[PDB]
């Protein structure tokens, strides 16, 4: 019950070389059950008044879930009923990125007037900021318009949350006695954990 | 339920090979001599905005043709593959001679020349 | 997660409207109400594997049970025209039915989106407004007249004439919903297409007489059934979309507006969470001379119809 | 206004005003008037001299008016764009971009039309002030006010008032189909048929 | 404006301590009020939804009272508050605990004080790649929260107007007050009290009883896309 | 800002207007190219004489070049400058305002 | 870019099914037909702002003009129940109507997806097959019996009972389309849920008697209309998707199958471009003892119904 004073994503990925595709599902299930427990055991119908926005491990859990979902959706190319929509420009980007990686690893109106008409009237580098701004705006519009892979992960996490809620409903007494044990005894190790699993 | 992360590196290599032989060497699905990339290049050509989808479609087409060809030539020797798995599991050391024996006795149907990924455009030398 | 109660869902228009509301992904509860033969429609609807629930109520005594916690009240009730009956008796019957229904709504649920479909809507919306006023609970921001049928007909006729994409064509229609009180703003049609004079005249008369065309094509079989059900479903779904906080729900409706001297008018409005949010006045700015004289000709008859409506709505008992 | 001179070349006019501290309050009409007054040098040269005689420093005037319109739309919350406050760089979702474009276009159209209507009405005072400034090279507020009060006036047609929702009617996620909703019944994804009019399923 | 700010600041059960408010500080045509957050919120290390709703209602307060008193021709004196609320509203939508936008990948990390820290303004946080449909839901959440708290502030300020006029007279005469003067001026006037937004959800430690749940997760999947169009 | 498409406005947000900005440059380029072609076809004789003198002498001064331009040039109608436009607009404005003066006076008197 | 011709589009079923077909995004031409009162339905549908075109024909003489170049032919024609009518007269009238319509389809256009809707479909699909056989043009791959209302009712009842996600619920139904012929394969309901014996029996009898429940709920006002129109539109859209080359069109239908000794049976099938492509036999593998005994109970009466159908279909003229 006492606060503490961060990079668990990289250790799991570097320790996993030929891991299973089913353990990703278990990692996602284990990284998203605290939110299920908090939403369950908090009493309903305030206007979301007792939520605990922007603290330590919720952001880390969300980041880990997003990373696991990205890893699972980028490695699809039975276990899963369906697959990702697979935007028809992904293979060009992967091929070009692999080619570039292998290549890397294989090593104001001109105030002076013109005396001749051959010379220009405005300097070539006068309007470069406007061109860059237009290019950046066009690139932003193009990139932020083709995310067809934002609704599959939402429903995947939705089914994960529904299963976690349905499982935690049956074992509500377990979490009850467990959080009471954490309430009285200020620390909770694995021995007390397994004893309270009764 | 038993999926593989071991073959991902071959999948990425196949995707790299497809985009190379569509863009660089001009060995497209329609045999177009257009070249958009070079060995010393740091980027590609302009390629527009509505023309990248055509290139992606060609790359997906040749990738699907390669996958279909591999699937067709590997589903004909399923018993051969099962026997190789069992013998590798029981012996842990394999030569070329026992594999030749396996592809001989188990009715291993080998392929034949010419080897094309799409026979709709194949020609012959003079 | 919104509730729609249809009063008169066992008539001609009611059953297809109830069926189309059942297919809507916004409705979660559908309350059919009619004085008779309303259980068959509920039994028909309950077999469909749609998540929305359908309940039926029979008789005025269950009407108090019909309108509890109802978010959208839809009133298509009214007997269609019978041979040998003039405007007076059918007007009295429809106005009495809608008066009883609006009294029931005011007693039970004053804070529901009221969609009036009973004809004529030019002399019915004032009656509902007067009845709601007598209870001291009238809200002009939550009382609509469904005149989407003229917009749909105008879009269809423009697409058939100039051969555009029927998906993109939209024609604003102002005025009323009866006779020459319908003014299609054909000069503001998006996408922009320029018409000729005789084309404008032909499209205007076709839009204004589509009602008589469709009631004389049936050879005395009644009025149109599927088209106003289509328009009412569109308007109900648009209102439900606006109720969810969507900030781009613009619809053409006949409401209490201050654009002209008339108390009630049909124009394009923006609907919000709390009902009517904005009334678009630029529909009356930039009109051509033909639309201007059509508006000044239709204003007198619209005023006469509204006057007849408020005159009936305050008759002694 | 205090004085006016035509002796120096500058991107902005050589006007001078009497500063009075105490600007606690400024209503939306002040922003509209600022947008109108921002685009003055272009309209006069397009009227008297035409479009083929615009200078480089007289054509960079509607840009400032568009920037002031953007400031009014985004960072005042008094328009119909909403009641939020947006700093321009990155918290602008792609949904709000067509709304901003349509609102700015409507505001700039209103400003240009009002400028044309105003400058066409007071052309007599305009040319009298021009002649006085050409002869003297320096004019003051009293003479400007006397010329304004004594010059004849030309009747003009009324301008179309600016409305925000009438520019936001056709600025949405779907675009133009959704102001005209056809509606359809679908059975393909899943197991349930849906009849939709613009609303997602 | 500052009377409305003070009235709505002192209309809540648990707000920051009002040290002093001063009209026209050092000749500048403005005013300043000083609020000190309570020690428990500083010692917590996290913020709740009720607290940011609290502060953003208070921020709406000055402009809402100015509009109530001087009419609908509202000026630009409260612009900063109209900024703050927006950021505050964003902090309720960006959070993964949101009921409507919780299970959706919002703004992402590129790879790397104050009581309320804004996750949107971090140097390593970039806006995510979003469709045209879910960003409108983001804007809808923003507008919904802003209008909810604006309506709350308006109802509060139109509830007690006599106290507002009294406090306006106090700043018009003295040009400076403290929290104690307002508090003794809040005592014998009987205002309409608000409910507590920052009440904590706590568990009885030794009371042996099964506390209930509703029966679900309140999160909803974000899935909004239109039906395929005609003539296909 | 010298373009008159909407009113200057070299900045936009949506993709359609940004794409349409570059099309106006092509249209102006094509219009200028056609104008240059018409002007050049108008002066083929001056073309030939000055090109013969250029290959013969390799250098030409102002006097002889302008002499050949006078001998072989076509009509070059100079557009009116700012002063002539100001004077015609001033006289037009004065005449219409005095037209308003009588149409008020004799209608009132 | 496909055409659907509805034969009998002016009855109880004809109007809602035509309304649903018109505003589906697959049809582009809709040729309604009925012997009378079809002009009003066409006039009603022509005002909607959907790009699909509606044309109507009156009388059998225009039947040769109705079926030209039609990709999907739907036959929902048939008089509903009248008081005092036995099964003999109603069966004779409906079978004569469907016989004339199938004769017209065979003469004009036999390469269309034929959807038989008229009741009973157990004794009507064999009649259509025999009539198509007499002209030497019968195609068993392009003749279906729309029995998906049983699947819809099964999904509805299973979702109402088990509180399951309705977007995922589907129940296989085999046998026929009249009474005890309906065998809901409740043990193969997806996603996986386990039922009790009483729940299984209650769900089975409810699914089997839902038709009688919805007929007697109307108090003699007719049979199911909105849910039957729902099922018909679902099957029409599925068949139109099969015509477009979609490779996962699995639908439950009553077709000429070889799964049992019966010539015709209702099972899950996979439809392709040229009609029927596959028949799923695994629906008959793995059944429990209750479903097995229900199947052997319904087999004899299904054989009797098919024999009655082919006996009438070969009666001399």
């Amino acid at each position: 019950i006492y606060m503490k004073k961060s990079y668990l994503y990289k250790w799991y990925f570097e320790l996993g070389t030929s891991m299973k595709k089913f353990t990703i599902l278990l990692y996602l299930l284990s990284c998203s059950a605290g939110s299920v427990a908090q939403d369950l055991w908090s009493l309903p119908v305030p206007d979301e008044k007792n939520r605990i926005t922007s603290y330590g491990f919720v952001e880390n859990d969300s980041d880990l879930v997003h990373g696991l979902l990205e890893v699972q959706g980028a490695l699809v190319g039975t276990l899963l009923f369906r697959s990702e929509p697979r935007d028809p420009l992904y293979m060009m980007q992967d091929g070009s990125c692999s080619i570039v990686d292998q290549r890397f690893l294989y090593e104001t109106s001109q105030t002076d007037p013109p005396t001749s008409i051959y010379k220009r009237w405005f300097i070539k580098n006068t309007q470069e900021k406007h061109f860059e701004l237009l290019i950046q705006r066009q690139r932003w519009l193009r990139t932020n318009s083709s995310l067809s892979n934002g609704f599959f992960r939402s429903n995947t996490r939705s089914e994960s949350y529904q299963y976690l809620s349905n499982l935690f409903i049956s074992n509500g007494t377990l979490l009850d006695r467990m959080t009471k044990t954490l309430l009285k005894k200020r620390w909770l190790f694995s021995d007390e954990m397994k004893i309270g699993f009764m | 339920g038993d999926e593989n992360f071991l073959s991902s590196s071959e999948i990425t290599k196949a995707q790299e090979i497809a985009t190379r032989m569509v863009l660089q060497y001009g060995w497209g699905p329609d045999d177009s001599p257009a070249v958009y990339y070079a060995t010393n290049a740091v980027s590609a050509l302009s390629m527009g905005n509505n023309h990248e989808y055509e290139m992606a479609g060609k790359v997906e087409k040749i990738y699907d043709l390669a996958y279909e060809k591999a699937k067709g030539m590997l589903l004909k020797n399923r018993r051969v593959l099962e026997k190789i798995t069992e013998e590798l599991l029981e012996f842990e050391i394999l030569t070329h001679k026992d594999l030749e024996r396996i592809v001989h006795e188990n009715g291993g149907i080998r392929e034949k020349e010419p080897f094309f990924l799409s026979g709709t455009n194949y020609n012959e030398a003079l | 997660s919104y509730k729609v109660a249809v009063l008169g869902a066992a008539g001609g228009i009611g059953q297809p409207l109830s069926l189309l509301i059942k297919m809507s992904p916004l409705v979660s509860t559908l309350h059919l109400y009619d004085i008779a033969n309303v259980k068959g429609v509920a039994a028909d609807l309950s077999h469909c594997n749609t998540p929305s629930q359908v309940r039926d109520f029979t008789g005025p005594s269950e009407l108090a049970d019909c309108l509890k916690d109802v978010n959208v009240v839809v009133i298509p009730a009214g007997v269609p025209r019978k041979p040998g009956m003039t405007r007076d008796d059918l007007f009295n019957i429809n106005a009495n039915i809608v008066k009883t229904l609006v009294e029931a709504v005011a007693e039970n649920c004053p804070n529901a989106f009221i969609h009036i479909i009973s004809n004529p809507v030019n002399s019915t919306v004032p009656i509902a407004a007067e009845v709601l006023k007598k209870k001291g609970v009238y809200d002009p921001k939550k009382l609509f007249g469904v005149t989407t049928l003229d917009v749909v007909r105008a879009n269809t006729f423009v697409s058939q004439k100039k051969n555009l994409k029927l998906i993109d064509v939209d024609v604003p229609v102002i005025g009323g919903h009866a006779g020459i009180t319908i003014l299609p703003l054909l000069s503001k049609t998006k996408p922009s297409v320029n018409f000729t004079d005789e084309e404008i005249q032909e499209l205007t008369v076709r839009i204004q007489n589509a009602g008589t065309e469709v009631v004389d094509a049936k050879a005395g079989a009644g009025s149109a059934t599927l088209s106003m059900a289509y328009a009412a479903a569109r308007f109900v779904e648009s209102s439900l979309r606006a109720l969810d906080g969507d900030g781009d729900v613009y619809e053409c409706s006949f409401v209490e507006s201050t654009l002209t001297d008339l108390p009630f008018f049909a124009s394009r409005v923006k609907i919000g969470k709390n009902g009517l949010e904005a009334v678009i006045e630029s529909d009356l700015q930039g009109l051509t001379e033909y639309e201007q004289k059509a508006l000044e000709a239709l204003k007198v008859e619209l005023k006469a119809s509204i006057d007849k409506g408020v005159a009936f709505a305050n008759k002694p008992a | 206004i205090s004085e006016t001179d035509i002796n120096s070349i500058r991107s902005q006019p050589n006007m001078r005003y009497s500063e009075t501290s105490g600007r606690v309050f400024a209503r939306k009409s002040d922003y509209v008037n600022s947008i109108i007054r921002a685009c003055a040098p272009r309209v006069v040269e397009e009227e008297m001299f035409g479009i083929e005689n615009l200078c480089w420093i007289s054509a960079k005037s509607t840009l400032e008016a568009s920037q002031r319109a953007e400031f009014l739309i985004l960072q005042t919350g008094m328009t119909a764009f909403g009641k939020a406050y947006y700093r321009n760089q990155r918290d602008l979702v792609p949904n709000l971009v067509p709304k901003l474009e349509a609102l700015r276009d409507e505001y700039m159209r209103f400003a240009v039309e009002k400028c044309s209507s105003i400058l066409q009405e007071y052309q007599s005072a305009l040319e009298e002030i021009t002649d006085v400034l050409l002869e003297k090279g320096e004019i003051k507020a009293d003479e400007i006010w006397n010329i304004y009060n004594t010059a004849p006036r030309i009747p003009q047609k009324p301008v179309r008032p600016v409305d925000e929702y009438g520019a936001l009617i056709y600025a949405g996620r779907w675009g133009i189909h959704g102001v005209s909703l056809p509606g359809r019944v679908t059975f393909s994804p899943g197991n349930i048929g849906f009849a939709t009019f613009g609303a997602p399923r | 404006h500052e009377a409305g700010h003070i009235v709505l600041a002192h209309l809540f059960p648990r707000f920051d301590w009002h040290a002093f408010s001063q009209l026209l500080p050092g000749g500048k045509e403005t005013a300043v009020s000083v609020f000190y957050p309570r020690e428990d919120m500083v010692d917590q290390g996290y913020t709740t939804f009720g607290y940011m709703k609290m502060q953003m209602v208070v921020a709406h307060g000055g402009r809402c009272a100015e509009r109530v008193v001087f009419g609908d021709n509202v000026t630009d004196g409260g612009k900063d508050d109209l900024e703050k609320i927006t950021k505050i509203a964003r902090e309720m939508v960006i959070s993964p605990q949101s009921a409507r936008l919780g299970l959706t990948q919002l703004v992402k990390k590129i790879g790397m004080g104050e009581l309320i820290k804004y996750r949107w303004d971090h140097p390593h946080v970039m806006p995510a790649e979003m469709s045209v449909e879910v960003s409108e839901l983001f804007t809808r959440e923003l507008t919904r929260y802003i209008e909810e708290t604006e309506e709350l502030a308006m109802n509060a300020l139109r509830a007690n107007r006599h106290i507002l006029d009294l406090i306006t007279r106090e700043l018009l005469e003295k040009s400076r007050i403290t929290g104690l003067e307002v508090e003794e001026k809040m005592k014998d006037l009987s205002p309409l009290m608000f409910e507590d937004f920052v009440k904590p959800f706590q568990i009885n430690p030794d009371d042996e009883e099964l506390l209930p749940h509703k029966d679900r997760v309140s999160y909803q999947p974000v899935d909004l896309r239109a039906a395929p169009l005609h003539r296909s | 800002g010298l373009s008159d498409k909407h009113h200057g406005l070299n900045n936009f947000w949506v993709a359609d207007r940004i794409n349409d900005i570059d099309v106006e440059a092509l249209r102006i380029l094509n219009m200028c190219y056609e104008r240059a072609k018409e002007i050049l076809g108008r002066n083929r004789t001056l073309m030939d004489e000055v090109v013969e003198k250029l290959v013969q002498k390799k250098s030409l001064t102002k006097q002889e070049f302008f002499t050949l331009v006078e001998l072989y040039g076509s009509s070059k109608p100079m557009p009116p400058s700012i002063l002539e436009l100001r004077k015609i607009k001033r006289l037009e404005l004065e005449e219409m305002v005095l037209k308003l003066d009588m149409t008020t006076a004799r209608n009132s008197s």
